[PDB]
This record gives C-alpha cells, sequence and structure tokens, in this order.
C-alpha cells in the first residue's frame, strides 16, 4: 500500500509495442478476464491521451481448462529501471538445482494486492483488440502490480518476505526462490511428504488477504548432461573414421590436447568410403588419448552474472532435442537432451516450443535468469505458431538461425 | 431547458521540453480580413473559439481560402507547428476492417453526426495554445485574438479524440443492443442489422434518442447515402463487396511512374480477382528510382500484363463471411516465385483472394515457400476472422511427411489436405542417410588464387578416375561447387562425395531446387538425374587421403 516510486531508465519513452493478431477464442477469455480484473478494481479504462502499449494474450498453463491473461511486458522490462533502492540485490541459491523436488507455483495473483505507482500505470497500457478491427480496442491499465512485470517480485518483495516468515522458521531446510510469477520450492522429502508440505506452504498464501493450486514438479538433481563420447567399434569404414576425425577436430575447439595425427593417416589413399580399416597401434593409442581427455572438465569455464545466457538448440529427428548453455564459444555451462514426447508428435514447431520452456526453467533454476535463444527455425513460422503452446508466464528472447549448422552432427 | 450530459474532455499535453509554438501571422488582404473577422463572429457566437487577452504569448497562423467557382471564404488554421509539438495519441484509425471479414446484412443505415464533430470540448489547459490572430485593417489596431473551445480541424489530437469519446457514448447503446453494429467513420455512422425492417428503423429512432442525451442532433431527412457504399477503395453492398473499378491503361510507351501505378492497381485487385500476378512488371522497377524513365517492357512483362486484363475483363465480387462454416484457404503454386490464393466457405463462392511472393535470396525451394505463404494466409486469417483456415495444398501428404521429418530447421503447417492440381510441389532430391556401398567414391577440391581469379576444381575417385580443371574469373567458394559438379556430372547413377566445403555443404543442407546462381542451378539439374547421392564432410588440411590428394592437385 501506498505505493513505490518507480521510473523507467533515463532517456526512454514507455512501450509502443504493437497488439499481434488473436484468434476469436482468446479475445472472448480476455474481455471476460479484464471485465472481471476492471470490476475488482485491478486494472481501469484509459484514454486516448495514453499511447503506450504492450501485447497481451492468454494461454492454459499445464493441466488446466481455465485461459490465464498474459501480458507480454518484455519491451517495458527493459526500459524499467533496475531497482537497488530499497534492497541491495538477492543472490541466486545455488542449493536449488541440489533438491530432490522443486515444485514451481503461480504466486503471481498476490502481485494484485499492492497498488501500482500512479505516474507508471500509464506505461502498462494493453489493448484488447477486435476480430477484423470492427470494433475500436479496448484500452486498459494497471492500477496494481501486474503480473509478469520486473517491477513486480521487486516491490511485492517485502510482503512476501513476511509471509513466508513462519514456513521459513519452521522449514529450515527448504530452499524457497522466487522469479517473476514463480515461487520455487525445493526439498529432498519423499514427494508424498515434499507434496504436503507444498500445501502447507500454499495455505499461508491462501491464509493472507485472497492457479495457486496447481504444482509444477522438477528433479533437478536427476538433471542430466552431455559430455563428448565417441564410438566404439570392432570394425571402423573409411566413412566412421572421416566421421570420427571431423567430431575429434571439432571437439580439440573445445579441448586443447586432442589429436587426430595418427587417425588421418589410417585411410592413406583414396579408398572407397564403406571400405573397412583396421586400426593401427598407433591411431588405437591415439583414440584412447583422445577418450580420456574427453572424461575430463572443460578448462577455463565461469559464470559472470554480468553476461548474458546463450542457449542454442538443435532438431536431431524423431522427437529428439540437443541443447547447449552457455556465455563464451565452446564453454559451455550446461548441454542437453530431451529424447521426449508429451503431445506434439506430428508437431515439430510444439515440440520447440515445450524445449525452449523447459530450458529456460533449467536457466532460472541454475542462474536465476532467463537465456537468449538461437532458434532452428524461420522467423515467421515461430511467430505464427509459439504462442499457442506456450504455458509459461515469463517469455525469454529469442533470435533465429537460417544456415545449417554443420555441428549438429556431433552433438548426435 | 433539457439537461444534456457533458463530454468529459481529455486531458492534452506538449511533448516533454517543449513549449507552444510561437509563429508569426503574416499579413491579409483588406478582403480576407473582413471574410475571416465575419466567420470567427460566428464560431465564437457557438462557443467554438474565444476572444482572449493580450497575456497569451502562443500563435498558430490562420488564412483564408477560396473554396473555388463561388464567392465564399473558409477559414484555415495552419497547426503544422503545433502539432509537431503536440503528444502522441493512441490511434484506432490504424487497421481498418477488411470486406472480407465483415458479415451481410439486411439494412445499413447512416446517420449524420456532422454536428458531434465541431462540438468535443478541448482540454481547458491546452486550449492557450491554439491561439491565433486574425490581423487588423491597415494593421493600425491589434490584431484580434481568439483561442478554440473545441477540437480544431486539423489538429494533431483531434480525429484520436473525436473517436475516443464518440465511442464511450455509443458502447452503452452496442452493449444494450447486440442485434445492430455500429461503426464511425469521418462524420458519419453507420448502423446495420438483420432486424425486421419495422425493428431496424425503430433501432435508428431508439440511437438518435440516446445521443440526444449529450445533445448531439442528427437531421430529421433520412441520410441520402446508401449501399452500395464507397469506402476506403472498396465497394460495400449489402450481401457482396467488391474493390472500386480496375482500369488498366492502354500505353504505346511506359515510365517507372506508370508501372508503379500498374503495379498498384494489380496489387489492390488481387484482393478480390484471382491469379492476378504482378513478378514480371515489378522486375522493370528493380534498382531505378528515377521517375520519368520509360522502360521497355519485356515480353514476360508484356505476357503478364495480357493475363492481368484478361482477369480484370468483368466485374468479380467477394462474399461476407458466416460465422457458422468453416473457412478454407487453397493455394496454387503460379511459377517464378510467385502463389496465388482463395479463401471461401461455400463452393465457388470467395470471401477474397491474394497472392505471395518468393522473398529475396540466392537459393530457394517450393516447399519452403508454400510454407512461407501459408503462414502468410494464417496470420492474415486470424486478423480478418479471428481463426486460421483449413488448407487445401498441392503437396502430396507423403511429399510433407518427408520433408518436414528429414528438414534440419522445426517446421509445421496447420491442418491441411492436399489438392491434386498442377503444378504439384515435390521434393526433386533427397540425400542419402548412409554412404552407398558399391557406389564410387568422389573426393573432390577447388581452389583459387584470389590475385589473379585462377583457380582449379576436380575430384579424385577410390576406382582411380580423376579430373582436374583450369579455370578463370573464380574464387576459392566458386571451385569447390565447381568441383561437385564436375563429381556430379561424371559419375553414375548412384555416388558417395566427399568435400571439404562448410559453404558447399551448408548450401546443399538448405535443399534449394533453383537458385541465382547459375552453377547451383546445374548442380541441382544433376542431383535430380542421380537414384542416390551420399554427401560426406571432411576437415581440411586434416591428412585425409582422397581429399589431401585432391587439395594438392587444385592447390597449384
Ligand atoms: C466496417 C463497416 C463499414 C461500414 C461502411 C463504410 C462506408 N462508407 C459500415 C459498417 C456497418 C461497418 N461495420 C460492420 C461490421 C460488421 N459487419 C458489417 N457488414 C456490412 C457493412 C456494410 C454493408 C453494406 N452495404 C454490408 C455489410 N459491417
Ligand atoms: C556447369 N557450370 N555451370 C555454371 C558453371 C560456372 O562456373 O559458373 C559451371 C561450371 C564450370 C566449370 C566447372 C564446373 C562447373
Ligand atoms: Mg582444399
Amino acid at each position: 500500500i501506498e505505493t513505490v516510486p518507480v521510473k523507467l531508465k533515463p532517456g526512454m519513452d514507455g512501450p509502443k509495442v504493437k497488439q499481434w493478431p488473436l484468434t476469436e477464442e482468446k479475445i472472448k477469455a480476455l474481455v471476460e478476464i479484464c471485465t472481471e480484473m476492471e470490476k475488482e478494481g485491478k486494472i481501469s479504462k484509459i484514454g486516448p491521451e495514453n499511447p503506450y502499449n504492450t501485447p497481451v494474450f492468454a494461454i492454459k498453463k499445464k493441466d488446466s481448462t481455465k485461459w490465464r491473461k498474459l501480458v507480454d511486458f518484455r519491451e517495458l522490462n527493459k526500459r524499467t529501471q533496475d531497482f537497488w533502492e530499497v534492497q541491495l540485490g538477492i543472490p541466486h541459491p545455488a542449493g536449488l538445482k541440489k533438491k530432490k523436488s522443486v515444485t514451481v507455483l503461480d504466486v503471481g495473483d498476490a502481485y494484485f494486492s499492492v497498488p501500482l505507482d500512479e505516474d507508471f500505470r500509464k506505461y502498462t497500457a494493453f489493448t484488447i483488440p477486435s476480430i477484423n478491427n470492427e470494433t475500436p480496442g479496448i484500452r486498459y491499465q494497471y492500477n496494481v502490480l501486474p503480473q509478469g512485470w520486473k517491477g513486480s517480485p521487486a516491490i511485492f518483495q517485502s510482503s512476501m518476505t513476511k509471509i513466508l516468515e513462519p514456513f521459513k522458521k519452521q522449514n529450515p531446510d527448504i530452499v524457497i526462490y522466487q522469479y517473476m510469477d514463480d515461487l520455487y520450492v525445493g526439498s529432498d522429502l519423499e514427494i508424498g511428504q515434499h507434496r504436503t508440505k507444498i500445501e502447507e506452504l500454499r495455505q499461508h498464501l491462501l491464509r493472507w488477504g485472497l492457479f495457486l493450486w496447481m504444482g509444477y514438479e522438477l528433479h533437478p538433481d536427476k538433471w542430466t548432461v552431455q559430455p563428448i563420447v565417441l564410438p566404439e567399434k570392432d570394425s571402423w569404414t573409411v566413412n566412421d573414421i572421416q566421421k570420427l576425425v571431423g567430431k575429434l577436430n571439432w571437439a580439440s575447439q573445445i579441448y586443447p590436447g586432442i589429436k587426430v595425427r595418427q587417425l588421418s593417416k589410417l585411410l592413406r589413399g583414396t579408398k572407397a568410403l564403406t571400405e573397412v580399416i583396421p586400426l593401427t597401434e598407433e591411431a588405437e593409442l591415439e583414440l584412447a588419448e583422445n577418450r580420456e581427455i574427453l572424461k575430463e572438465p572443460v578448462h577455463g569455464v565461469y559464470y559472470d552474472p554480468s553476461k548474458d545466457l546463450i542457449a542454442e538448440i538443435q532438431k536431431q529427428g524423431q522427437g529428439q532435442w540437443t541443447y547447449q548453455i552457455y556465455q563464451e564459444p565452446f564453454k559451455n555451462l550446461k548441454t542437453g537432451k530431451y529424447a521426449r514426447m508429451r503431445g506434439a508428435h506430428t508437431n515439430d514447431v510444439k515440440q520447440l516450443t515445450e524445449a525452449v520452456q523447459k530450458i529456460t526453467t533449467e536457466s532460472i533454476v541454475i542462474w536465476g535468469k532467463t537465456p537468449k535463444f538461437k532458434l532452428p527455425i524461420q522467423k515467421e513460422t515461430w511467430e505464427t505458431w509459439w504462442t499457442e503452446y506456450w504455458q509459461a508466464t515469463w517469455i525469454p528472447e529469442w533470435e533465429f538461425v537460417n544456415t545449417p549448422p554443420l555441428v549438429k552432427l556431433w552433438y548426435q | 431547458m433539457v439537461p444534456i450530459s457533458p463530454i468529459e474532455t481529455v486531458p492534452v499535453k506538449l511533448k516533454p521540453g517543449m513549449d507552444g509554438p510561437k509563429v508569426k501571422q503574416w499579413p491579409l488582404t483588406e478582403e480576407k480580413i473582413k471574410a475571416l473577422v465575419e466567420i470567427c463572429t460566428e464560431m465564437e457566437k457557438e462557443g467554438k473559439i474565444s476572444k482572449i487577452g493580450p497575456e497569451n504569448p502562443y500563435n498558430t497562423p490562420v488564412f483564408a481560402i477560396k473554396k473555388k467557382d463561388s464567392t465564399k471564404w473558409r477559414k484555415l488554421v495552419d497547426f503544422r507547428e503545433l502539432n509537431k509539438r503536440t503528444q502522441d495519441f493512441w490511434e484506432v484509425q490504424l487497421g481498418i476492417p477488411h470486406p472480407a471479414g465483415l458479415k451481410k446484412k439486411k439494412s445499413v443505415t447512416v446517420l449524420d453526426v456532422g454536428d458531434a464533430y465541431f462540438s468535443v470540448p478541448l482540454d481547458e489547459d491546452f486550449r492557450k495554445y491554439t491561439a491565433f490572430t486574425i490581423p487588423s485593417i491597415n494593421n493600425e489596431t491589434p490584431g484580434i485574438r481568439y483561442q478554440y473551445n473545441v477540437l480544431p480541424q486539423g489538429w494533431k489530437g483531434s480525429p484520436a479524440i473525436f473517436q475516443s469519446s464518440m465511442t464511450k457514448i455509443l458502447e452503452p447503446f452496442a452493449a444494450q443492443n447486440p442485434d445492430i453494429v455500429i461503426y464511425q467513420y469521418m462524420d458519419d455512422l453507420y448502423v446495420g442489422s438483420d432486424l425486421e425492417i419495422g425493428q431496424h428503423r425503430t433501432k435508428i429512432e431508439e440511437l438518435r434518442q440516446h445521443l440526444l442525451r449529450w445533445g448531439l442532433t442528427t437531421p430529421d431527412k433520412k441520410h441520402q447515402k446508401e449501399p452500395p457504399f464507397l469506402w476506403m477503395g472498396y465497394e460495400l453492398h449489402p450481401d457482396k463487396w467488391t474493390v472500386q473499378p480496375i482500369v488498366l491503361p492502354e500505353k504505346d510507351s511506359w515510365t517507372v511512374n506508370d508501372i508503379q501505378k500498374l503495379v498498384g492497381k494489380l496489387n489492390w485487385a488481387s484482393q478480390i480477382y484471382p491469379g492476378i500476378k504482378v513478378r514480371q512488371l515489378s522486375k522493370l522497377l528493380r534498382g531505378t528510382k528515377a521517375l520519368t524513365e520509360v522502360i521497355p517492357l519485356t515480353e514476360e512483362a508484356e505476357l503478364e500484363l495480357a493475363e492481368n486484363r484478361e482477369i480484370l475483363k468483368e466485374p468479380v465480387h467477394g462474399v461476407y463471411y458466416d460465422p457458422s462454416k468453416d473457412l478454407i484457404a487453397e493455394i496454387q503454386k503460379q511459377g517464378q516465385g510467385q502463389w496465388t490464393y482463395q479463401i471461401y466457405q461455400e463452393p465457388f463462392k470467395n470471401l477474397k483472394t491474394g497472392k505471395y511472393a518468393r522473398m529475396r535470396g540466392a537459393h530457394t525451394n517450393d516447399v519452403k515457400q508454400l510454407t512461407e505463404a501459408v503462414q502468410k494466409i494464417t496470420t492474415e486469417s486470424i486478423v480478418i476472422w479471428g481463426k486460421t483456415p483449413k488448407f487445401k495444398l498441392p503437396i502430396q501428404k507423403e511429399t510433407w511427411e518427408t520433408w518436414w521429418t528429414e528438414y534440419w530447421q522445426a517446421t509445421w503447417i496447420p491442418e491441411w489436405e492436399f489438392v491434386n492440381t498442377p503444378p504439384l510441389v515435390k521434393l526433386w532430391y533427397q540425400l542419402e542417410k548412409e554412404p552407398i556401398v558399391g557406389a564410387e567414391t568422389f573426393y573432390v577440391d577447388g581452389a583459387a588464387n584470389r590475385e589473379t581469379k585462377l583457380g582449379k576444381a576436380g575430384y579424385v575417385t577410390n576406382k582411380g578416375r580423376q579430373k582436374v580443371v583450369p579455370l578463370t574469373n573464380t574464387t576459392n567458394q566458386k571451385t569447390e561447387l565447381q568441383a561437385i559438379y564436375l563429381a556430379l556430372q561424371d559419375s553414375g547413377l548412384e555416388v558417395n562425395i566427399v568435400t571439404d566445403s562448410q559453404y558447399a555443404l551448408g548450401i546443399i543442407q538448405a535443399q534449394p531446387d533453383k537458385s541465382e546462381s547459375e552453377l547451383v542451378n546445374q548442380i541441382i539439374e544433376q542431383l535430380i538425374k542421380k537414384e542416390k547421392v551420399y554427401l560426406a564432410w571432411v576437415p581440411a588440411h586434416k591428412g585425409i587421403g582422397g581429399n589431401e590428394q585432391v587439395d594438392k592437385l587444385v592447390s597449384a
């Protein structure tokens, strides 16, 4: 109550981001949601003297049949001041990624209890469009802390702390971490015990002043990585050896002492691709020395919180996807592979959208921020479809890869 | 007096750091001054403007213009400077409705709300910035100073503020009468419905009564404007729509300007006339940008033009949208990167048509283009109808399955069915996933001197077949493709090719079926003739025999 003053960064105006086309079902859902929000005082109609805009759409979270309003505050978040006044900063918990279970709660509804600074409200303008632009878009702004806005967890932080105080004091080994509208709650308890503690936690929030009932369950201690591994074969074709030398050459950019001199010598002459070549002893030794190097961690790898995280994804076929997260080239902080399913067996773009979400979740758990994605998809295809499969309350940044990377081969 | 509800003002500001305009009023002729004094006296009596004291330091120039063929004068206040200094507003007029998204109506009535426009009040604190000055006769007295009390014509905020004010007034009427539609365009309201005609006119009278509560009077006479409406380049009829007449001029010679106008008309026409093409005519606008320059029409452009004339020989109309039926979109390939489409609900009754053109780029293929066209039509359809149409596409289901499963990128097209209408989109080649037993293995390479542009390209094979060709006006990257071409040319129906060219791999892994590069085209033609091709990459300079042998041959 009684607002925290907020400003944009110096020398920049509010967001003027175009509203993208929405389907009839999403428009109807948003009309219904906003009519209720307006009745509850959360939002108010605005006039033409407000020229700002931020896009809005609607999603359905995992295992739910009701729409959730999702505002894309990516632009406003860049333009909003960083918050160092009330707090100096909140160091990210390295222990979160070590818990046997981490459950993710939507706590965004709590934010609606805090009024938004009157001078800042205009920058939260959004529009519910009409089909075929037949009626003027419905224009609103927020009166309270909006879900999805950078400033909300920052401004609500003192309120949240009081709410969770008796739960933290009573359960001192449970790790609680907040990112945007998400609360991440990790414990090493048996799944049933863990589940009751989550419901325990929920009741604290329910006790106070009021998609909270939902629970997205993670198990970061079981998360796996992808070291570089080489084939073990009894017979190598010329082709197999070419593939091996190529993979090793690529690996030598990551690992210093990798050698291919002896293996390259094996194919001496100009042989049929399918001809079997016996490994010499020298070549066998070299291969063995290479295997041993590849079992060690990469040298000079460190996280810098002042640098962006970058995430690259490759399509491997048959619903398999590989990815790497890094800050500097060849210095991977995290690699991985989803061989999984869900839905999307006949839908590449749904699969990719799920991959982006899971990777972003991993990123938040490990470093407490989202990575910038390099997506293997044409811009127009992605932009047309991603919102149909999105189920998270945050949205990362992305760019598009138009040239096929040769390195897909080596993460396979 | 019958009390009327005031229209709430919209608060207005200048841009940060800016002050109001202070622009000199230049002299007017004695005749213009008397005319302006008379005009402003009437406006002042109607409350639109007010005389102000000498304290106000702002000014905007005023002019008097002869309409034409009359003795009458009109006032023009030139707000260009104040507009530069006025804040931006939310503009609703962006995104006009497409006729194809409209619903058929039995009746559409027009109501004149001209009295409303010049009567919306201006933010009190902003009025001072609208000050103007009628110069005095002979400049022997102070000029008469006025400011606006209402939205001035020509001021930056007038359209947005008038639209928002009118919408707010209409909102309750629209909400409580879901059986009509109301649309505001300039000076008029348009009201449509499917009501029994007596009920329709009742609704119109009810609207007039509603508007009266704000003092907005509408003329007793029933509007002269009636269907068809000429609107934004369209003709709207009660139950169909079209573009206004498209007439292609006859000319013995054409200039840059003429062609740009030709293409504009064709583009406008293509939203309802199926099959319109503009590729060849657009090609003539390549570079240029010198307006009066005459360009000879290529035979290709002439054919394209003639094909368009035929399409435009007689009027075609679209039907309106029936929300109770599926939307269907059908696409045809036309050639040279051009695609055309129709969107309908009942067979043979298009809501609209349209076209899509291949994006610029060195290499491309039909499947990528069809995919892009699908995304474009999908996005257009969300805008117009709020939903994706079901697609009818000239590509076999098996062809699509092979494409998307093997393509290096994620890709998707929404619900669709094959339509067997030539030309069909197909895959012209697919590379092997494994090396081919029994197929000759060609190790290829090329190299070029970057100064002289002399190079060599060639191959050596496991059967001892070899070739090196000396080349002029080439580059390393080009020699790498040249070598691959030679291996394709000289091999049998199944072939393994080993290259170290990351460049060549990047192009071939993109699966082009057509290219601006004659050499890439020739490579594609060779691939099309093979039964099996496996393309293997190796790192350069690594002692990889075959590869090193040929690298040495082609070096020097
Ligand atoms: C956009 C629009 C322009 C004009 C008019 C602009 C002008 N001048 C008139 C109206 C009423 C509308 N609004 C809507 C909304 C939904 N369906 C329709 N259908 C519809 C409109 C006109 C005719 C006719 N004749 C037939 C059907 N119109
Ligand atoms: C077959 N083809 N088509 C175009 C070219 C070229 O060099 O531009 C070639 C070519 C010329 C010499 C060697 C290899 C390809
Ligand atoms: Mg070479």
